[PDB]
């Protein structure tokens, strides 16, 4: 993966441009921020079904970026177990 | 009726194959019965012991059960040797 520590306050122009050019991604062509996640490793069966039918779905056809927390706890390890099972 | 007693005491090594259950859905009902009187084995080991990948791919995509190292990398031993 490619990971930076970055301040705060850094402008959004700077690791944008370091993304799409240093890093070689793609401009996004949709950009979906998931939030909230209830506590629980156990999320809803629908819910589960959303994520990874849904949503990771639509992002590999459109080309989109989802961006939520990096880490393994919550809606970030969610996304990431709807990543997993639809690759 | 002693006896029935006694067949109840060990009431998880028991189960019931119920009228609504379809012949195609006998394994699935094997696996329940067994790991349940496990509490070793686990549900992927015996995937792998039979030659049934649909049933691990099933049990792997399951999200209410959350497979930990040790039982995947027990899994992958098997499926190895």
């Amino acid at each position: 993966s490619n990971f930076l520590r970055l301040s705060d306050r850094t402008d959004p122009a700077a690791v944008y441009s370091l993304v799409t050019r240093t890093w070689g991604f793609r401009a996004p062509n949709l950009v979906v921020s998931v939030l909230g996640g209830s506590g629980g490793p156990v999320l809803q069966t629908w819910l589960q079904d959303l994520l990874r039918r849904g949503l990771v779905r639509a992002a590999q056809s459109t080309g989109a970026w989802i961006v939520t927390g990096g880490l393994h706890t919550g809606i970030g390890r969610h996304v990431g177990v709807a990543v997993r099972d639809h690759q | 009726q002693a006896q029935v007693e006694r067949i109840m005491t060990r009431k998880e090594l028991l189960t019931v194959y119920s009228s609504e259950d379809g012949s195609e859905e006998f394994e699935t009902i094997v696996l329940k019965a067994l790991v349940k009187a496990c509490g070793y084995l686990d549900e992927l080991r015996l995937a792998v012991a039979w030659n049934r990948v649909d049933i691990a791919q099933s049990e792997l995509f399951r999200g209410d059960i959350q497979w930990r190292s040790f039982h995947l990398e027990a899994s992958l031993m098997d499926a190895l040797l």
